[PDB]
């Protein structure tokens, strides 16, 4: 049991910027690493072999460093196809263990939700805002990022506050 | 090129067993090591063991001592799993890797996985089934799915919004600005 | 198709192939050591049974297998039987042979298992020839058995 | 070494390779009325000689298995085991029918 | 010190400090502890070989800085890798570690070597390394011999040895290689190939310089062609023999298909199924001095080019099916021996073996060859070959010394056939020819010093 | 120093071509003759 | 198809199953195998013409031994050990 800490739970950038993971070792681990690149569905992607050599087929943009009990992923210029959650690994104990799992999103700018009310279970319902800190009072259910503009939405089943308006309007039938 | 195919476990009731399979293609299955790998949705990736077609050597890691089993049948070149006891700490999508060298080189030390399966989903419940009972709403506009438990909807400038649990069943939505299998 | 093929060599590979060849089917990484080796020749039963399999009458069907007899307690203790084979998984075959006393004239017999209470099942027939001497003759039996001087069974299986 | 997997890679080990022949657009003979073709295949793939030693790690002995089963001293891959097949042939005026052996290989050992 | 077969459970703690060489083989050592072991830092020669040494301590070795040379050979150390992670430290001054016998593995090979600048020598050999991957031999910069013999090794990638540029001994031995597709190891001075299951060698076309190889040994596989040795100018030694060369790529059994000769010296094609040379063949082959082609169906042998093989000084060809055969006058000048017996010559030229300016030792038996019989040859051996009577000219003027005539039943010695041989001869046997008399005048023949007359 | 990859198929399948250069319903080296009699 | 009744003592050139003996205490140099001293094992050669080729077995034998593994006797039986006959391929 080698437990193994992702430093920052999780992280927004924006296209063509440089992003850093680390990655810290209950104990020392020479070179047997393995970073990992999990889409939003499907099965986890291995990025980096050994601490630092880089696979075949994979873009050159990810770099490794590091070596017994601190390693490093940096991603050159970061793209709409790099976001989603990187995992570690070590190979030199009995029981593989795997680190914490780090999400990686866009940013744009801010963005204004439009808070819309259903009456028949109610809903308020919030569309097209940037910043996922909507914050909603009378089950919430926010969406994945958009492949378009990279925008958020939310579901309640309303008093709405937000980053992108200062003002914190109350809507109510 | 080698892949291995592991088909959606649907839903299973809680107290009794399921069956993973990973079937093989692609390479001779009787050379390699398989890996088992646990993604619940509560915390990171688990490692249980691994299991030698050729031989039928198995290890397991120190938290799936005897409550999983997995064998291997070198006849149709595919992998299973057997996990017993269900509770609900269990659901979670089960992963097949492959540690992409032989099972001669890696001879007993660790290596990393390059192929790795689809993975399944576990899922207990104890919900038998209803069928979802879609409810208008309007004034934008969208749909008021409820009680559409346990296998997912579909719905046809658009927004669905991912399903959540309560009172044992889920709740779907949609808007704007039904094709149930089960 | 010209005669340009040396003897010696033939011999001295497959020499060191039949080297190989008992050390993998066998599944010794390294010779046993004789360490504790006890003084003197091999017990009765031992030599009884390898003189017994002696007697001339799938992937994995390239690994030894352990060979164990029963006498009989025709019954059978299934006790003893349990006490060879751990468990049904590992038994690859199970021949039951028999001794007949005389036969100057050809006739069959056919072989049954003990399947119900009272019923019995049927098995593989075959003919007997004149003889004026005792031989040995076989039947495989293999399938009941996984499904379960005097004539015993012979057993074949995966060591535990 | 299941024959799917022979028949669907390319391994430099011996395995049965697919094969089907057609009379007319493989072979170029037209006096077989029937059938049309037949799957023959065909065994290819070298089987290394291992020399051995006292002391082998545990996991090299699944080799001898794979490369040299019969322990021989120049292992060979050769067909283990074959099937028929009936043809209808002209010879002269009065057709044949005849049951040809050894024509269709499904698996290849090391021998 | 020297404790070796003594049986020794664990280290001994009563050594003096001032131990430079100690000796410990054969005992029942389990394991290497670093307590017992760092009292002795002035070690530079330390023998542990054939123990049972399954376990290493993490920091056992790391005291002893002034290591030379450390030998675990025969020991119990592929269980280490996976009881121990790190298994070797760093020895900053080992020069020749020996881990063979140790069933070692590829992959846990990988793990197990620790870096070393100062190793002169490594040896692998009589483990269970199955294949060389591209990570296997990482920094070791001053290896320059590398054993690897009685391994399982099938693939070899194709930058597994560009960690080493000073590698320069390489034996592969009794290993299970199949195809060679490829060579370009630019300095490498020795490869030895034998007894493995090579159907086809390959080498690399237009390197940037010349290799360095010398020696190849080919010896006992399975090759189906002559290779192509035309970007190995400096090869000398080469063993072909024991082969199925039919001369007078591909490898059928698998399926690929993908000066030459100036500087060879020794070169073999014996125990092959040549059936004829062509001519080009032996033009290339100038300068080679020893040619050995025994135990081939070879049915003719000619060699009508002027200077062809100048110095050849010894023609092996004995025991295949040969009719005739031909040599030009002035072509094998410098030829001082020929084997040419367990063939089946019927009819020669008058003077066949007399243009050999330099001929001396000549086995002709069992050939049924009837004699003209040199100022050079020394002995002879016209055994087994079903004379009747041997004319009075026979040797008239060969000063020969050594002369068989054994096993020729039938025998009529003509009065005066030893004609010039009462000076020249030294020992002469005649043994089972059921000879009635003797016409040779053995008194006259003054240098002879034995004589075997049985039968 | 590399071994052995790409076995060739074209060449070789071509090299075995010409090495194999209600009667058919009911259906030694040297083939043999097939009859009904009923 | 040559067993071993016809190739022995005979004067073949083409392919039949060839004379040879195992000797567990010389060849192999063991000491742990206690019963037998060794058996006749045999093995295919000459060449197989066309009517590669290869010649292989065909009638193969088990080996039945005795072996110590620490203080407990067992026996185990071999396959695929003796050769009888050899066939053209
Ligand atoms: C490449 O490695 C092979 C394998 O070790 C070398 O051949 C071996 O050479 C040794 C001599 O150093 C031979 O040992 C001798 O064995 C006889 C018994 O046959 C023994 O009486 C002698 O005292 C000596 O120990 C060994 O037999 C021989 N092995 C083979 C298979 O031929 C080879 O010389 C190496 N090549 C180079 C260029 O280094
Ligand atoms: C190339 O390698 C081959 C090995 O394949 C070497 O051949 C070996 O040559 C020696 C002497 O010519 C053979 O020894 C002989 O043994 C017989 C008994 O059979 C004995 O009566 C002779 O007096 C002689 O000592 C040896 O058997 C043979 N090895 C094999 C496997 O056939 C050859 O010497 C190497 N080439 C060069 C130039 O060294
Ligand atoms: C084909 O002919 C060559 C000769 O051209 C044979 O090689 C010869 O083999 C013998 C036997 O080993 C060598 O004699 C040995 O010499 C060494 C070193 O002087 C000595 O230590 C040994 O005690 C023994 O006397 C001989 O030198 C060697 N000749 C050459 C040029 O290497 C070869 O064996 C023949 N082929 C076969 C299959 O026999």
């Amino acid at each position: 049991d080698i437990q193994m800490t992702q430093s920052p739970s999780s992280l927004s950038a924006s296209l063509g910027d440089r992003v850093t993971i680390t990655c810290q070792a209950s104990q020392s681990i020479s070179s047997y690493l393995a970073w990992y690149q999990q889409k939003p569905g499907q099965a986890p992607n291995i990025l980096i072999y050994g601490a630092s050599r880089l696979k075949t087929g994979v873009p050159s943009r990810f770099s490794g460093s590091g070596s017994g009990t601190s390693f490093t992923l940096t991603i050159s210029g970061l793209e709409a196809e790099d976001a989603g959650t990187y995992y570690c690994q070590q190979y030199a104990s009995v029981p593989v263990t795997f680190g914490q799992g780090t999400k990686v999103e866009l940013k744009r700018t801010v963005a204004a939700p439009s808070v819309f009310i259903f009456p028949p279970s109610v809903v308020c319902l919030l569309n097209n805002f940037y910043p996922r800190e909507a914050k909603v009072q009378w089950q919430e259910s926010v969406t994945e990022q958009d492949s378009k503009d990279s925008t958020y939405s939310l579901s309640s089943t309303c008093e709405v506050t937000h980053q992108g308006l200062s003002s914190p309007v109350t809507k109510s039938f | 090129e080698v892949q291995l195919v592991q088909p959606g476990a649907e839903l299973r009731n809680s107290g009794a067993s399921v069956k993973v399979s990973c079937k093989a293609s692609g390479y001779r299955f009787t050379s390699y090591y398989i890996d088992w790998v646990r993604q619940a949705p509560g915390q990171g990736l688990e490692w249980m063991g691994r299991i030698d077609p050729e031989d039928g050597g198995t290890k397991y890691a120190q938290k799936f001592q005897g409550r999983v089993t997995f064998t291997a049948d070198t006849s149709t070149s595919t992998a299973y799993v057997e996990l017993s006891s269900l509770r609900s700490e269990d659901t979670a999508v089960y992963y097949c890797a492959r540690n992409e060298w032989e099972t001669v080189v890696v001879g007993d030390l660790m290596y990393e996985y390059e192929y790795w399966g689809q993975g399944t989903q576990v899922t207990v419940s104890s919900a038998s089934t209803k069928g979802p009972s879609v409810f208008p709403l309007a004034p934008a506009l969208g749909c008021l799915v409820k009680d559409y438990f346990p296998e997912p909807v579909t719905v046809s400038g658009v927004h669905t919004f991912p399903a959540v649990l309560q009172s044992s069943g889920l709740y779907s939505l949609s808007s704007v600005v039904n094709v149930n299998h089960k | 198709t010209c005669k340009t093929i040396d003897m010696e060599l033939v011999k001295r590979k497959r020499i060191e192939a039949i080297r190989g060849q008992i050390l993998s089917k066998l599944r010794l990484a390294s010779p046993p050591s004789q360490g504790e080796v006890p003084p003197g020749p091999l017990p009765e039963a031992v030599l009884a049974l390898y003189n017994s399999t002696r007697d001339r009458v799938p992937e994995a069907d390239y690994y030894a297998k352990e060979v164990t007899r029963v006498l009989m307690v025709m019954f059978f203790n299934t006790s003893e039987l349990r006490e060879a084979v751990p468990e049904p998984v590992l038994l690859s075959r199970a021949e039951l042979r028999l001794l007949r006393l005389k036969l100057k004239v050809e006739q069959h017999v056919e072989l049954y298992q003990k399947y119900s209470n009272n019923s019995w099942r049927y098995l593989s027939n075959r003919l007997l020839a004149p003889s004026d001497s005792p031989e040995w003759l076989s039947f495989d039996v293999t399938g009941v058995v996984r499904q379960w001087n005097r004539p015993f069974l012979l057993l074949m299986a995966t060591p535990l | 070494l299941d024959t799917n997997y022979c028949f669907s890679s390319t391994e430099k080990n011996c395995c049965v390779r697919q094969l089907y022949i057609d009379f007319r657009k493989d072979l170029g003979w037209k006096w077989i009325h029937e059938p049309k073709g037949y799957h023959a295949n065909f065994c290819l793939g070298p089987c290394p000689y291992i020399w051995s030693l006292d002391t082998q790690y545990s996991k090299v002995l699944a080799l001898y298995n794979q490369h040299n089963p019969g322990a021989s001293a120049a292992p060979c891959c050769v067909p283990q085991a074959l099937e028929p097949l009936p043809i209808v042939y002209y010879v002269g005026r009065k057709p044949k029918v005849e049951q040809l052996s050894n024509m269709i290989v499904r698996s290849c050992k090391c021998s | 010190v020297s404790c070796q077969v003594l049986g020794l459970l664990q280290v001994p703690s009563v050594l003096p400090p001032d131990t430079e060489t100690l000796d410990l083989s054969g005992n029942q050592l389990r394991s290497i502890l670093a307590s017992p072991l760092g009292f002795y830092t002035a070690l530079r020669h330390l023998d542990l070989s054939t123990n049972e040494i399954s376990f290493l301590q993490p920091g056992a070795f790391q005291a002893l800085t002034h290591l030379e040379h450390l030998s675990l050979a025969h020991n119990r150390l592929a269980m280490a890798t996976a009881l121990s992670a790190g298994g070797l430290g760093p020895l900053p001054r080992v020069t020749s570690l020996d881990l063979s016998g140790n069933s070692l593995y590829s992959g846990l090979l990988e793990r197990l070597l620790g870096e070393a600048p100062s190793l002169h020598t490594l040896s692998l050999a009589e483990n269970s390394l199955t294949r060389l991957t591209r990570h296997t031999f990482r920094d070791m910069p001053a290896l320059e011999q590398l054993d690897l013999h009685s391994n399982v090794l099938m693939d070899i990638e194709d930058g597994a040895f560009e960690g080493l540029p000073r590698l320069t001994h390489l034996n592969l031995s009794r290993n299970s290689l199949t195809c060679i597709s490829d060579f370009s190891l630019q300095q490498l001075r020795v490869l030895d190939l034998s007894c493995n299951s090579i159907e086809a060698f390959q080498t690399a076309s237009q390197p940037q310089a010349e290799f360095q190889l010398t020696w190849l040994d080919l010896r006992e596989n399975k090759l189906l062609h002559f290779p192509d040795l035309a970007a190995l100018p400096r090869l000398i030694y080469l063993n072909l023999s024991n082969n199925l060369i039919r001369l007078p790529i591909h490898a059928p059994s698998e399926g690929w298909s993908a000066r030459p000769l100036s500087q060879l010296l020794n070169l073999d094609l014996s125990y092959n199924e040549i059936e004829l040379i062509p001519d080009s063949f032996l033009e290339h082959l100038t300068s080679l001095c020893f040619l050995n082609l025994s135990r081939n169906c070879l049915r003719t042998f000619e060699a009508r080019r002027l200077g062809s093989l100048p110095c050849l000084m010894l023609l092996d060809l004995s025991h295949n099916a040969l009719e005739t055969l031909e040599l030009g006058a002035r072509a094998l000048g410098s030829l001082r021996t020929l084997l040419l017996q367990g063939n089946a010559l019927r009819d020669l030229p008058p003077y066949t073996f007399a243009n050999l300016a330099s001929l001396q030792r000549l086995n002709l038996q069992g050939n049924r060859v009837s004699p003209a019989f040199i100022t050079s040859l020394r002995s002879l051996s016209l055994v087994d070959n079903e004379i009747e009577l041997l004319r009075a000219g026979a040797f008239l003027h060969t000063p020969l010394t050594e002369l068989d005539l054994s096993s020729n039943p039938g025998l009529e010695v003509a009065t005066g056939a030893l004609g010039g041989l009462e000076a020249s001869l030294e020992v002469l046997a005649l043994q089972g020819n059921g000879l009635m008399v003797l016409q040779v005048d053995l008194p006259c023949f003054i240098c002879l010093k034995r004589l075997n007359l049985a039968e």
